[PDB]
């Protein structure tokens, strides 16, 4: 349920040597990359566990007690100075300090080093499924001197992905990337891409969070007569930190402060009894019970109700407010709505109709009216999903939503303008994308803790465009909004 | 069949016809094939998938009382369409492991009690998978370590030393313990000192609980102790270490308490093994592995031991009014019955010196 | 002995963490403790067993934050308020001793509640509470009484150590001392 994600080392000998290369070991590199998964972890800050270690070496980190082995921490979400306790990996002070101190490369056997890291998947006591491991090598050759290593690369191999257990090997820069491609299946193990370094994953994860997630369930019947549960879900939230928390200065440690009332005249106490939820206006205060109040919601329950169908095209934005986050009908514990919600989809999509429904959350609620859009269900070849089947949970337009909006004349624009202006736009568009999208100036302050993490200068400081970039701005379109500029007016701004 | 087959999801109605065709077949080798196959075959996929089934058991003995013995039935017949068929009970299981977790797999194992006699299909998972269940609490050290371990059975022997290092001592936790007795097969098999080491507990845990740990456990102790006899070999100065310290804990055996066949079987293998076929050394380096006990009573022991064999049975063969025929009985008649009259009688007791004229008489005579 | 060495012992080596280690041990001498029992020797030789396992865990526990030993108080304080039951008396040393100890065991969900265990925690320290109680304290108990009195006066909480909130409001009813007493009763 929280899961395992791997890091390692292959070591023969030469590895962990940057190759005599002018630039870095690309050991140096998978260090790094190590550093930014779990680094990663931080951000996303992921209950799947990690993992560092090395082997092929000269001394042992293990509890399996052979040589050419090191552990270097047991599975964990991360830690700060887990962080830190790695960080001393970089450099050519710390390549070696760490090499020589925990000794560096001797021999190694290949399966055996499988359920070495396999065998931390032996260190699993919680609830984890994903089992996936990444090895950090060049290597070319496992060996040739015992081929009955290699039966053993193709024997326990087989294991281990029938273990469920997976790694592979990224193209990581031996030579051309890798010039090897010949017997190498072994060594590795919703339509999207892949790539081969660290780079994707660095700023793909600075921002990423959470994500295995579907927990409460509603309901909605249809008619009175008919029945359908309902899965509510999350596309997002409009995803936030878990928010600060309280750890109390000098003890550093969570407050566990506690909150009751006191009687704030005397010094007794105050008890849920001896108050209510009031409404008070003018002269008039007046009181009513908490319960009084919460069971005013009351009208059904929750779950919801089929109300009608309507001409999708019928609002586009009139209007807009808190999103749907999408309930995908259930359809295993109630299907035939598999069925039913299929071809519902289907002809009512076909209608442009929709489904209306009022919607009644959790522990009731006044519960409100809010359309449902049929959601149509897009997969490509490998099935991008942009549509999972579904509804849009179309909050309904009310009084509030147009509570006051402002209505006056508007003087209106000239062609002359737009033969210009639509390619001017050609300029300023772009095909866009679902993806590198966000809200960053939150996430630099987990930056400014990825800092504690490291406890290190300044962030990765790292570069998402949610700002214009000038040369672009000043560069494809140039200054033809002086055109624009000038066409009707001589501003002065 | 019929009757019983195409039960289905949440179908009870399997139960009888399950525990049935599980009693029915385990009569006999079905005869003229339980047409399993030969009316049609895939009686075989409807009873596999039922299996599967769902959470509900039922199916676990059923399939396994069908597939342990199915294998033990497709020996004395035909072998061949059992097979492949079980591979599917795999990959059924495959699945039920991977699938998730618990149940899955446990059942997938008291099940593969009758299975054996193919392995990895199970073990390269249960590898991972007993232990994790270490990981996953109680009952699987029974359920699965049980299972896995009479999994292990003929040469796997290698790794042990690691899949089962990963545990025993993490229970002190008992009824299982069977397991921890069981476990040790291994006559001529981790014998350098990894073993030694691995009998670090052999009476540490053994000791408190019910015996029945104790029986078979230092009943192996035996079959290795042989497997290190030193007579004058030295396989290694090591082997003997052990060997000795084998003795050490072997004639801490020679205690018996509660179980006398503890010390009986304990006696007789001393006899055959422990002793040679003598009265005389016996009775000295009788006293040898005396020395070490710092423990009471034991003199009843050697001293009733020496009873049975100063007479096996050169006893009785040379045994040496109403009342007027008592008068050959304090006449002449035989002398014989005192013998084990003595012994028994003096088995029992306190200080009983008697033992020691024995002694020195037998030597000093 | 194996009781009071394997557990003094095994629960030391134990202070480093423990997890599936102490808890089984806690277990096997705890659970192993009265199905293997017998009058005189192991009657009294439990009754120090019992005091000197007191002695320490109050010690021990108290230590120990909350982790692997959340549930190594799951099974100690389960068999502990199941060996309430042992001694209906000769407690007053741990009868006193106890009294602030599992006073200290509220404390310990104080440091965090709720989880699965901390309901175990605070649970089996209800009937830990009464099957202890033979009147035979004053304010020993009563001055206990008065801010358990308060820590369940008070803190919304799972829907299921909803006995706490009510659990000991009679409880101090048996404690006969009045002022505490008119506390309760004009509270309750």
């Amino acid at each position: 349920g929280r899961d395992s994600l791997i890091f390692l080392v292959d070591a023969s000998k030469a590895m962990f040597e940057s190759q005599s290369e002018d630039e870095l070991t690309p050991f140096d590199m998978s260090i790094q990359c190590i550093q930014s998964v779990y680094i990663s972890k931080i951000i996303s800050s992921d209950r799947d566990l990690l993992a560092v270690v090395f082997y092929g070496t000269e001394k042992d980190k293990n509890s399996v007690n052979f040589k050419n082995i090191y552990v270097l921490q047991e599975l964990d979400n991360p830690g700060a100075k887990r962080i830190l306790e790695l960080d001393q990996f970089k450099g050519q002070q710390g390549q070696k300090r760490f090499q020589d101190m925990m000794g560096h490369g001797s021999d190694y056997s290949l399966s055996e080093v499988l359920w070495v890291c396999a065998n931390l998947f032996s260190d699993v006591q919680f609830k984890m499924s994903h089992k996936r491991i990444m090895l950090f090598t060049n290597e070319d050759n496992p060996h040739g001197n015992d081929s009955a290593k290699a039966s053993r690369a193709r024997t326990k191999a087989g294991d281990l992905r029938d273990t469920g257990i997976f790694l592979d090997l990224m193209h990581l820069k031996k030579p051309g990337g890798f010039d090897i491609s010949l017997f190498y299946r072994d060594i590795i193990s919703v339509h999207f891409e892949e790539s081969s370094k660290l780079e994707d994953l660095l700023r793909k994860v600075r921002a990423k969070e959470t994500r295995k997630r579907a927990l409460s369930r509603l309901k909605l019947k249809l008619n009175k007569d008919i029945v359908i549960s309902v899965g509510i879900y999350n596309l997002v939230q409009k995803a936030l930190k878990p928010p600060p928390i309280k750890l109390y200065r000098e003890t550093n440690e969570p407050v566990k402060t506690k909150t009751r009332t006191f009687n704030t005249s005397t010094g007794g106490l105050l008890l849920p009894s001896d108050t209510k939820r009031s409404q008070i206006y003018g002269s008039r205060q007046i009181i009513l019970e908490k319960e009084e109040t919460e069971e005013l919601k009351r009208f059904d329950d929750p779950g919801l109700m089929l109300m009608g169908f309507k001409p999708l095209v019928l609002l586009k934005k009139h209007h807009y407010l808190r999103p749907s986050l999408f309930v995908y009908p259930e359809e295993s514990l109630v299907i035939g709505s598999s069925t039913l919600f299929s071809a519902l989809l289907i002809k009512c999509l076909e209608k442009e109709v929709a489904a209306l429904c009022r919607y009644t959350p959790r522990r009731n609620i006044p519960p409100y009216f809010v359309a449902l859009v049929p959601q149509e269900e897009e997969l490509d070849d490998q099935k991008i999903q942009v549509t999972p089947p579904g509804f849009q949970l179309v909050f309904l337009p009310f009084a509030d939503d147009k509570r006051k909006m402002p209505f006056t004349e508007k003087i209106m624009a000239t062609p002359e303008q737009v033969g210009k202006m639509k390619a001017i736009v050609e300029k300023l568009r772009f095909t866009y994308r679902s993806d590198s999208f966000e809200n960053p100036v939150l996430q630099q302050h987990f930056r400014n803790l990825e800092a504690l993490a490291l406890d290190l200068m300044e962030p990765e400081q790292a570069v998402d465009l949610t700002l214009p970039k000038v040369e672009a701005m000043n560069k494809r379109l140039g200054s033809l909004v002086d055109e624009f500029k000038e066409l009707v007016y001589p501003p002065d701004y | 069949f019929e009757k019983f087959s195409g039960k289905d999801p949440n179908s009870k109605d399997n139960s009888v016809g399950i525990q049935l065709l599980g009693i029915v077949m385990a009569n006999d080798l079905p005869p003229y094939d339980p047409q399993c196959g030969i009316q049609s075959s895939e009686y075989f996929q409807a009873l596999v998938n039922n299996m599967s089934f769902v959470r509900y058991k039922e199916v676990y003995a059923a399939a396994a009382e069908v597939l342990g013995l199915i294998l033990r039935y497709v020996m004395e017949r035909k072998n061949i369409l059992e097979e492949s068929l079980c591979e599917l009970v795999a990959k059924q299981l495959k699945q039920h492991q991977n699938t998730m977790e618990d149940k899955f797999i446990v059942c997938l194992n008291k099940v593969t009690k009758s299975f054996p006699p193919l392995a990895d299909r199970f073990m390269n998972a249960v590898f991972f998978l007993l232990p994790k269940f270490h990981g996953v609490l109680k009952t699987l050290c029974l359920e699965v370590v049980l299972c896995r371990v009479e999994g292990m059975t003929e040469l796997y022997f290698q790794l042990k030393s690691k899949d089962f290092v990963q545990v025993m001592r993490h229970r002190d936790d008992e009824r299982q313990k069977v397991c921890l007795d069981i476990i040790y097969k291994m006559m001529p098999k981790l014998k350098p000192v990894e073993l030694r080491e691995l009998l670090n507990p052999v009476v540490e845990f053994v000791s408190h609980p019910s015996t029945t740990c104790r029986e078979q456990m230092y009943n192996i102790l035996m079959w290795i102790h042989d497997n290190y006899r030193d007579p004058e070999s030295e396989t290694d100065n090591d082997s003997q270490e052990i060997f000795k310290l084998a003795k050490d804990v072997l004639i801490q055996g020679l205690i018996d308490e509660n179980p006398g066949l503890q010390l009986i079987i304990r006696n007789f293998w001393s006899h055959e093994t422990r002793l040679p076929s003598n009265t005389l050394d016996r009775l000295l380096a009788l006293n040898s592995l005396y020395s070490p006990k710092i423990e009471v009573h034991f003199l009843s022991l050697a001293t009733n031991f020496l009873l049975e064999m100063t007479s096996m049975s050169p006893d009785y063969p040379n045994p040496m009014s109403y009342r007027h025929g008592d008068l050959p009985d304090i006449q002449i008649k035989h002398s014989s019955l005192i013998t084990p009259l003595q012994a028994v009688a003096q088995r029992d007791p306190i200080i009983a010196k008697q033992l020691f004229s024995s002694l020195f008489s037998g030597i000093l005579k | 002995c194996s009781l009071l060495r394997l557990q003094e012992t095994l629960s030391a080596a134990d202070r480093c963490g423990a997890a599936l280690a102490g808890h089984q041990l806690i277990r096997g001498l705890g659970q192993e403790c009265v199905l293997s029992s017998s009058p005189a020797v192991l009657a009294l030789q439990t009754s120090l067993v019992f005091s000197r396992d007191f002695g320490l865990l109050v010690f021990v526990r108290k230590s120990l934050n909350s982790i692997e030993f959340r549930e190594c108080r799951e099974e100690i304080l389960k068999f502990l308020c199941i060996f309430l039951e042992k001694m209906g008396q000769k407690i007053a040393p741990y009868s006193v001793e106890i009294k602030n100890t599992c006073t200290s065991v509220y404390t310990k969900d104080r440091a965090a509640k709720c989880k699965i265990p901390a309901l175990d925690l605070l649970i089996k320290l209800l009937q830990t509470f009464r099957s202890s109680r033979l009147m035979d304290e004053f304010k020993i108990g009563e001055l206990f009484s008065k801010f358990y009195g308060e820590l369940a006066l008070k803190k919304k909480i799972p829907d299921t150590v909803l006995e706490k909130v009510y659990e000991l409001l009679g409880l101090l009813g048996e404690v006969h001392p009045s002022e505490m007493i008119n506390n309760a009763e004009n509270l309750f």
